[PDB]
RNA sequence: GUUACGGCGGUCCAUAGCGGCAGGGAAACGCCCGGUCCCAUCCCGAACCCGGAAGCUAAGCCUGCCAGCGCCGAUGAUACUACCCAUCCGGGUGGAAAAGUAGGACACCGCCGAACAC
RNA sequence: UGGCCGAUGGGCCCCACAGGGUUACUGACGUCAGCCAAACUCCGAAUGCCGGUAAGUCCAAGAGUGCGGCAGUGAGACGGCG
């Protein structure tokens, strides 16, 4: 399987946590597409970052 | 008008120190309880001021056991 | 002493937490659990008009048949959780009983008479448990009080009951207790 | 004029009033009682007086509870002395109230009578506060 | 009628046994090379067991109960000193010679001595 | 193999404790009989220790029964809170208690050693 | 805070060495219930932290730790949270 990730919000003034997840996903500029694996470490990251991304399915 | 209090003492910074499940090497410190918050376990020395340490590497292990805390180490074993 | 069921639907609620609890809460549903000896407790949604209602309507205890997609339980009421402002019932829980067994239940009285100048009325304890069958359970207690002096103090147990029912409180507790009146000095005396 | 006779220290904390009255918050002991709405404080005067309210009206039957008890001291400092220096006196004592929280409760023959009295009650008191009964 | 109205002396004999033989028992740590010598004492028997406390399991025992021993007429320092040294040929056969003594909850002196003493010179150092 | 036996042991050591009731002496267990010799009483063979088994299982122990009390404990809800929010004002997802409630419940098990049977 | 027997205020109208607050008191204990506590906890989380494993950003963050040359700063403010 595999995953499209879109940065929606900017990272500014969230908690610091957060931004580093964030970079761990590795989404630098807001409005990043990023395909990564449906693992469940991963759909673990989304869930927590949620209200900053978009997830778009793909196989 | 004017106050009494307002000192304090130190801070010795007790408490545990070596978490359950990790890996330590001998003669290493685990806890600094003033009271005896735990008990001792087979490989663990009871120290001069009721501190708990390690006398042999090993993971260290807490469990409860007749209703109290002691301390144990179990030796993980060798490659 | 014979009670009526009191008929009212109910629907399995559809999700389990605070989300759907307060969902729920605010249309105007209070969620329900029912469990017992059926060794199957499951849990449904109420209606708040007809629930609070019918709760006024008989009282603390009521028996009543409960409508589950065509099913019909019958249960008493055991416990409840009433908002501490807003007056609405949060939570009720519904224990499956048949007919024919003994249940454990705390009955409300009430009291009236006259009351002679030198007479002070005082309230110790409001309700009392009791046991009775299923289909016999009361709502309400009255004690008749006249002429009464000094001290008139009244036994729980010296009561009357109606037939079925077993007092199960110990007679030593006390239900109305007639005291002799205070004066100015008293009440001076009293708060100082 | 409620006062604890005796506690460990004389001086507590600021307070955090979050959180739903659990305590007595159903009505028990009597038939009829008051229930506030809003967190806030009650003074051991405002309770002495709404007491008074109740009790010379209620006259002879019935008697009447008091299900709260200001417990809780604090302290103003005297006019004049500018801020620092230590805690100030304490002045009054206050109990603690919170949405739901039974004040007063009561047990008298007649409902209108009981009702009146409760009103006036509430009239005194610091925080809105309405009529509650014993049923279910 | 009977209304108990304070303690009771033997079962609080018993209590201390236990609790008196605690003390050692919480240093002991006897593994299958030196497991704890178990000697418990009746007013009429004498029992002794071997045990390794890492399995909680015995290796040999004995007791002036086994018609061997009661044969002997004597008194319970002769059938202590008898049994010690059935112990210890018993842990000789089962190939255990170093070990730890358990003071059993009685004070030393007596049978129990007696029994030590006979371990000792029947081959059991300890 | 059974046992209405004794020691040592276990266990996130009370589902295992306490209370009332009934029953055990073949062996073992207790109580028990007396203090020359060991040994002890801050006095006492009360404790311990020692010699013996005349007696009895009342006490203690054990086992069995009792829900009087301890005790464990749901589902559900409520409190609580991580993160996010909308111009305060409380909701969305995640986590989920305490107490109370149906209920459960008068421990289970290991190794040796004793009486009946093979 | 409000109730219960309350012997015995652990005690009183005659003190008999013996009947009643024959007298409204006090009534201890305990028990029925209802709150409260930063220096109370028979209970007890989401968080935070430390330890182990695995995937990911791995044309590098420009990630960490040590050592070496270099100065600043040790006057904080506000907003949200406790
Ligand atoms: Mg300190
Ligand atoms: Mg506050
Ligand atoms: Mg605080
Ligand atoms: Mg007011
Ligand atoms: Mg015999
Ligand atoms: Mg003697
Ligand atoms: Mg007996
Ligand atoms: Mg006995
Ligand atoms: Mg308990
Ligand atoms: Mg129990
Ligand atoms: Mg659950
Ligand atoms: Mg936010
Ligand atoms: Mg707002
Ligand atoms: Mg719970
Ligand atoms: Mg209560
Ligand atoms: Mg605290
Ligand atoms: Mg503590
Ligand atoms: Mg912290
Ligand atoms: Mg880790
Ligand atoms: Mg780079
Ligand atoms: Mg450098
Ligand atoms: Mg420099
Ligand atoms: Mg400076
Ligand atoms: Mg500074
Ligand atoms: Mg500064
Ligand atoms: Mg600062
Ligand atoms: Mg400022
Ligand atoms: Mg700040």
């Amino acid at each position: 399987a595999e995953l499209k990730i879109t940065q929606v919000r900017s990272t500014i003034g969230a908690r610091w946590k957060q931004r580093e997840s964030l970079r761990t996903l590795g989404l630098k500029k807001i409005r990043q597409s990023v395909v990564r694996e449906d693992n469940a470490q991963t759909r673990g990251l989304i869930n927590t970052v949620h209200h900053l991304v978009e997830v778009e399915e793909v196989g | 008008s004017s106050s009494r209090n307002g000192r304090d003492s130190a801070a010795q910074r007790l408490g545990v120190k070596r978490f359950g499940g990790q890996v330590v090497k001998a003669g290493e410190i685990l806890v600094r309880q003033r009271g005896t918050h735990f008990h001792p376990g087979v490989n663990v020395g009871r120290g001069g001021d009721d501190t708990l340490f390690a006398l042999a590497p090993g993971a260290v292990e807490f469990g409860a056991k007749r209703g109290r805390k002691t301390v144990n180490i179990v030796p993980v074993a060798r490659p | 002493t014979a009670n009526i069921p009191n008929k009212l639907t109910a629907n399995v609620r559809t999700r389990t937490g605070k989300g759907a609890s307060r969902q729920a809460r605010r249309d105007g549903k209070v969620p329900a659990v029912l469990y017992g000896h059926g060794t199957d407790p499951q849990h449904l949604e109420l209606n708040a008009r007809d629930f609070a209602a019918v709760l006024r309507s008989h009282g603390t205890n009521a028996i009543l048949t409960l409508d589950i997609e065509g099913t019909e339980q019958l249960a008493l009421t055991k416990a409840l959780d009433v908002h501490p402002i807003r007056r609405n019932i949060q939570h009720a829980d519904l224990l499956v009983v048949q007919r024919g067994e003994k249940v454990t239940v705390e009955v409300t009285v009430l009291v009236e008479g006259d009351a002679t100048p030198g007479t002070l009325v005082t309230q110790d304890a409001n309700t009392i448990e009791i046991e009775a069958e299923a289909l016999s359970i009361p709502e309400q207690l009255t004690v008749s009080v006249e002429g009464v002096e000094a001290g008139t103090q009244i036994t729980a147990g010296q009561i009357s009951l109606p037939e079925g029912v077993n007092l199960i409180s110990d007679p030593e507790l006390l239900v109305v207790n007639v005291v002799e009146a205070p004066s100015a000095e008293a009440l001076e005396e009293e708060g100082a | 004029m409620l006062i604890p006779r005796k506690v460990k220290h004389r001086k507590q904390h600021h307070p955090e009033q979050r959180g739903i009255a659990s305590g007595g918050t159903s009505v028990s002991f009597g038939d009829y009682g008051i229930q506030a709405l809003e967190h806030a404080y009650i003074t051991n005067r405002q309770i002495e007086s709404a007491r008074i309210a109740i009790n010379r009206h209620i006259k002879r039957g019935g008697k009447v509870w008091i299900n709260i008890f200001p417990d809780r001291p604090l302290t103003k400092k005297p006019a004049e002395t500018r801020m620092g220096s230590g805690k100030g006196s304490p002045e009054w004592w206050v109990a603690n109230v919170k949405p739901g929280r039974v004040l007063f409760e009561l047990s008298y023959p007649d409902e209108k009578t009981a009702r009146d009295a409760l009103t006036r009650a509430i009239h005194k008191l610091p925080i809105k506060a309405r009529i509650v009964t014993r049923e279910e | 009628a009977h209304k108990p109205v304070g303690q009771n002396i033997s079962e609080v004999r018993r209590n201390a046994r236990l609790r008196r033989h605690a003390r050692l028992r919480k240093k002991v740590a006897g593994t299958a090379e030196v497991p704890r010598l178990v000697v418990n004492r009746s007013a009429r028997h004498i029992h002794v067991q071997l045990v390794n406390d890492l399995n909680g399991t015995t290796l040999a025992a004995a007791s002036s109960i086994e018609a061997d021993v009661r044969a002997i007429d004597g008194d319970k320092k002769a059938h202590s000193v008898r049994v010690g040294q059935l112990i210890a040929e018993r842990a000789k056969a089962a190939g255990v010679e170093t070990v730890v003594f358990d003071r059993g909850g009685y004070t030393y002196g007596g049978r129990i001595a007696a029994l030590a003493d006979a371990a000792r010179e029947a081959g059991l150092k300890f």
